[PDB]
């Protein structure tokens, strides 16, 4: 560092201002700025380079912001029991076993082992925790991973829903396939088609939202050479996730967790059913095209 | 040098020693070391070094170099052989299990914390740490190989599963070998899925 | 999952061939197949993976009288691949019935790398419509794989035969196997001959060696399509997502394309969307109208600015579509390929269910008619005689292909709420 | 204790003095003999020890009419080695009855180097089958070492007659050398013609020299599998022991070889597992499958990633094989040679109970039955006819080799509770 070679400067500025013989903000101003300026730089010129400040961002986005995607369906792929209730007894260990084996099947044979998934169904308690390097980030607070962690368990969710439904689909593949079959009732109006929307497009709207900001914050520290600034860059980030993600307290938000049990709802109707048969799904397909059409005039509060 | 010489001395030439005393009187074993339990051995190291070797680190090698004895003795047992096709039959039904605990010792403990141990050994740049890192080596050796905690829940039944080994000696019945397996083996199982969580790498086997 | 693909007709073969030298030069490996240390990618749905250094690509190749694959031998890629299925007609019958007395041992060549790997995904098909060789055999396979397997999801990569009419014959073959394509494959990939050879006229100078051309043309649409399943996307990355988007009706599966730099041989986002929507820059060739749309953007793309490019093409009323749902026209973004040289950084991809193409079926449904009065151009086959002794089979051909132009133009209004 | 090695065969002679040659390369010895100061290592299971600064290996050199041992004497390795044993048919009983007629003093030549050394451990037999001047001649010292001491090991180094048909009298002696071998041996190291050759036109360009090659090749076999013993290990590090956990049942014995550089002419542990289990780099040519698998690594290996890579393999789907016990795939670690130039630093070995020899076995069972129904092709010799007037003996060990057979297929099922 500079700090012991610019030492004597600063010293012999504050020893200047104690033989002033009034008290002026100008000057004392002028010292504590000049001071803050290396001083932040000095945090700076270590965080970025040799820390791999932007390099971790991508591995935080990766990970955590569901910004890869291999993993996080191969992990729902092997899993069912967290479906279930956990007794948390065997189910905390099984899950990073889980996780660190649907990690080897494509690459991934660098480490690999920094994050823990930890249980408080079993997704609405799984959680991800990441251990950072305290000395070398102090940008990466307790505070920071625990707003961060809200916006995982979110987005887990909207995978398993959507996941479910194009998974759920093989009325071409299999149900009309070599098959004739008289269908009055064999459709639903084909409501599969509009859940998926609903799903589909606030997904589009997750990739803008995570990409405009992903690529200004790897921008402006490295426009910026003091710590200071990239602390206001990074809690504009955070806040915009969350306010675009609608994660705050709203009747919408609400409203698109009320949209997500109903999908799973249609997942669980079609899943059971099978290719065609009659076993009085009318009622409960019945309560849930009323529940839809109900919910969808819901998100027309929004639209006008 | 009278550490690698130490850690030599148990663990090649030494397993013909001992098997012949498989094949028992105090002063004849004597002029064969100079060429189920129960010895004793030990060395005369110099004053200088007795100021980081100690005493009870004397009993610490006795009590590690006979659990290895052990180990050796059910390896020979098994060893002695190269109802008319059933025995067999039981052989590979024992000698899968106890050759993976045998494989689990030697490299897993023995191989990998003395590789270790013999990296930080010569960043001693002090005569108080070199004791330090001596005594953390000798604390979780006596850890790893289970004598100082729950020995009467995990131990108990390692010292179980080398009976069979015996019982298949005598016999040169069978189904009171495949039931005492049967228990023993589960009941080794069923008090480790709980887990230090190492152990799972033996009883995959 | 894995996708395991089988290429079969010679010209199938060659262009299987090209799409894997496109595919070696996109791929961290070199043209020995040893791994290459500059490089993300993922090369594992089309390449098995052993430590032999030699990624083997997860094609099979079936053959009958091998003549071209000789030439596939003498090249530097004959140590990428050595599955070792090289085996020794003229109609749809004959080359049904040669496939169908050698079943065993070509079923056994599919089960082989059916238990090779333990995730399985699709099987694409390599084919060339009514095209000899590859005709009768590909539909008599389609048959059996969609037979033993409804599992999985069965693709294909097919070229129409259009010459504007000499094969007499091509009709009645087209037709089966665009049955066979119907019952036995649940999405098909269509292009043609005529509007690649339209449009490599438009770019080069060439009336000959056209065929060289074109199968570059064909390899740079099969790479540019899977370019988001190889690289790791988040949307319709795996194939039955992508399907699952495409199909409104379950007898329209066949898929339109077109590719945005028309000649390679800066841009924002509505540009590219709006070269895209032209008729030149795509490749395949009353109202005839869309039912839904997908777009792939491959490139250096700002992500507020695709936002404001679909909000364009709304306002400009180049949507003079009408079908009877709600299912609209889709953007999709995956980034442009690292690790080779990469000009014309930004290109367009679409995928979309267009109807005009039923006008081209209707041309092969004219022509066969034609024959059908005539009766002197079925060129009376002993192995067609006896595997239909009526020739019957194309009558009802013909009455499916019938529903199905049917069941297209009432697909082209808004007005579906009856079957058409 | 110590090894005593036994070659005859003029192919045998020359590969154990290749052998030999390996070894004092490797060995802190002088191409003379001389002790080299710049060496850990044992000189004692294969080389006798006195103070003539020459050590004398451990060899039995028999023959029968000097040929090639002639150029085995113009060398710089002929103060190596003088024990004076070197002494002047065409069929197993010819050569049988000539190995009877002088038993005693071959015997005396055994009786000696038995007498030379107080501790015993082993007899290794080099040995070509159906070779001619090796046929007869090994099995019937074979059939008296095992007689005279059943207190000691009997192992073979043994290469596979097979040019895929011209000896005609082949198949009889290879059935009974295999009789002989599998009641009067512990256990046999099989190697084949045929997969060697392979590698070898895999490798360089080799056509007509092949002979010169491939001894190399099987003495860098011979010398890896003797690096545990000579370099003192923990785990099988003598004969005994590696032999006692490779038979899983008595009738079966043959071990299954592979080298992990296919060509020597950075690593990790999984690497040279997963390119240990390809059968291209095995050197041994319905469901046929792995009973138990010893493998065995030299080089610079970290202790921990031997654990990862064995649960990679578990992982991967590898392990498509299925006995009846759950003895288990098997791990071993011995440290890279110093002393000599080392290239290729970690190489591999395998040690393993492949059934799919036993289809090699009955092509030679095939083969004698067809001239068996002929009765043209057993070439009528006085010695042969004298030994045998019937012929009976080969169809006994024709009912033991069906017996072998049999045991073998039962031993490939999860199903031997029952005897085969």
């Amino acid at each position: 560092s500079i700090l012991k070679n610019q030492e004597d400067t600063f010293a012999a500025e504050l020893h200047r201002l104690k033989q002033q013989p009034l008290f002026s903000l100008v000057d004392f101003e002028q010292v504590v700025d000049r001071i803050r300026s290396t001083v932040a730089e000095h945090l700076w010129k270590l965080m970025v380079e040799e820390s791999d400040l932007l390099g971790q961002l991508k591995i935080i986005k990766d990970f955590y912001l569901l910004g890869r995607g291999e993993l996080f369906q191969a992990f729902i792929d092997t899993a069912q029991h967290m479906l279930k209730t956990p007794p948390t007894a065997v189910t905390e260990h099984d899950v990073n076993v889980a996780f660190q084996q649907s990690a080897h099947k494509v690459l991934l044979d660098d480490d690999n082992l920094l994050p823990l998934l930890h249980l408080t169904s079993g997704w609405a308690a799984l959680g991800l925790s990441y251990k950072v390097q305290w000395p070398l980030h102090i940008l990466f607070t307790p505070a920071v991973l625990e707003k961060y962690n809200v916006v995982f368990k979110y987005l887990l969710s909207v995978r398993r829903v959507q996941a479910e439904l194009q998974h759920c689909w093989a009325l071409q593949m299999q149900r009309k396939h070599l098959k004739s079959n008289q269908t009055d009732a064999i459709k639903w109006r084909l409501r599969n088609h509009m859940a998926f929307l609903v799903d589909n497009l606030q997904y589009y709207l997750q990739v803008d939202v995570l990409e405009s900001q992903f690529s200004q914050l790897l921008h402006q520290i490295n426009s910026t050479r003091d710590f200071e600034s990239i602390r206001l860059a990074h809690d504009h980030f955070l806040s915009n996730l969350l306010a675009q993600s609608f994660i705050l307290l709203k009747p919408v938000f609400h409203c698109l967790n009320e949209i997500l049990d109903l999908c799973h709802s249609f997942c669980s109707l079609v899943s059971q059913n099978l290719g065609p048969l009659d076993e009085r799904g009318a009622a409960q397909l019945s309560i849930l095209v009323k529940g839809f059409s109900r919910q969808s005039s819901l998100l027309f509060k929004i639209l006008s | 040098e009278y550490l690698q010489a130490m850690r030599n001395f148990f663990l090649d030439t030494m397993y013909d020693f001992y098997t012949s005393i498989f094949d028992q009187n105090v002063s004849f074993l004597n002029v064969q070391l100079q060429e189920l339990d129960g010895l004793t051995l030990s060395y005369k190291v110099p004053w200088p070094v007795d100021i980081v070797i100690s005493l009870e680190c004397q009993k610490i090698y006795n009590q590690v170099f006979l659990l290895l004895l052990q180990i050796k003795w059910a390896k020979y047992s098994l060893d002695v052989l190269l109802q008319i096709h059933r025995m067999f039959l039981l052989r590979v039904k024992l000698m899968h299990f106890v050759n993976s605990l045998h494989n689990y010792i030697m490299t897993r403990i023995l191989h990998s914390t003395g590789l270790e141990f013999q990296h930080q050994v010569e960043e001693a740049k002090d005569l108080d740490q070199l004791i330090k890192i001596h005594y953390r080596y000798l604390s979780t050796i006596h850890d790893r190989c289970l004598l100082r905690e729950k020995v009467s829940f995990v131990k108990e039944a390692i010292m179980k599963v080398l009976n069979l080994a015996l019982m298949f000696a005598d016999g040169w019945s069978i189904e009171k070998m495949e039931s005492d397996f049967k228990n023993c083996h589960m009941f080794l199982v069923t008090i480790l899925n709980k887990a230090f969580p190492h152990l799972e790498s033996l009883a995959l086997s | 999952r894995e996708i395991i693909t089988l290429q079969l007709g010679q010209c199938g073969n060659q262009i299987g061939f090209e799409f894997w030298k496109q595919l070696c030069a996109e791929h961290g490996i070199s043209p020995e197949g040893i791994v290459e240390e500059f490089a993300t990618d993922r090369k594992d749905v089309f390449f098995y993976q052993a430590d032999d250094e030699h990624y083997i690509p997860r094609a099979v190749l079936l053959d009958l009288e091998p003549r071209v694959i000789h030439s596939i031998l003498n090249s530097p890629y004959a140590k990428l691949y050595n599955p070792e299925n090289i085996y020794l007609g003229n109609n749809w019958a004959s080359g049904f019935s040669q496939g169908e007395k050698i079943h065993e041992d070509i079923f056994d060549i599919i089960d082989r790398e059916a238990d090779g790997s333990d995730s399985l995904e699709g099987f694409v098909l390599c084919h060339s419509i009514a095209g000899g060789t590859g005709s009768g055999l590909g539909s008599y396979l389609l048959e059996r794989l969609n037979d033993r397997y409804p599992k999985k999801l069965v693709q294909t990569y097919s070229v129409f035969p259009n010459q504007d009419e000499d094969v007499v014959v091509q009709p009645y073959n087209s037709l089966l196997t665009l049955k066979r394509l119907t019952q036995n494959a649940d999405c098909v990939v269509v292009l043609d001959n005529t509007a690649l050879n339209r449009i490599a006229t438009d770019r080069l100078h060439i009336q000959n060696p056209s065929f060289s051309q074109i199968n570059q043309l064909v390899s740079t649409i099969m790479s540019a399509s899977t370019t988001t399943l190889r690289y790791p996307g988040y949307m319709n990355n795996d194939l039955i997502g992508l399907i699952a988007s495409l199909i409104p009706t379950p007898r329209l599966h066949f898929l339109m394309t077109g590719y945005t730099p028309l000649t390679t041989d800066k841009t924002t986002v509505l540009d590219v969307m709006r070269r895209l929507l032209q008729p030149k820059n795509v490749m395949v060739s009353t109202n005839h109208c869309y039912i839904a749309i997908l777009n792939i953007i491959q490139g250096e793309v700002d992500p507020t600015q695709v936002h404001k490019s679909l909000q364009r093409i709304r306002e400009r009323k180049l949507a003079n579509f009408i079908p009877w749902g709600p299912a609209s026209i889709q953007v999709a973004l995956s980034r442009k390929s690292p690790y080779l040289p990469s000009a014309h950084r930004v290109s367009g991809l679409m995928m979309a269910n267009h109807t005009s193409i039923s006008s081209l079926f209707e041309r092969t449904c004219r022509q066969y008619d034609k024959l059908r009065k005539r009766e002197a151009f079925l060129e009376q086959f002993r192995k067609e005689d006896m595997f239909k002794d009526n020739f019957d089979e194309m009558d009802t051909s013909r009455e499916i292909v019938q529903q199905l132009i049917d069941e297209y133009h009432a697909a082209t209004r808004p007005d579906y709420i009856s079957w058409g």
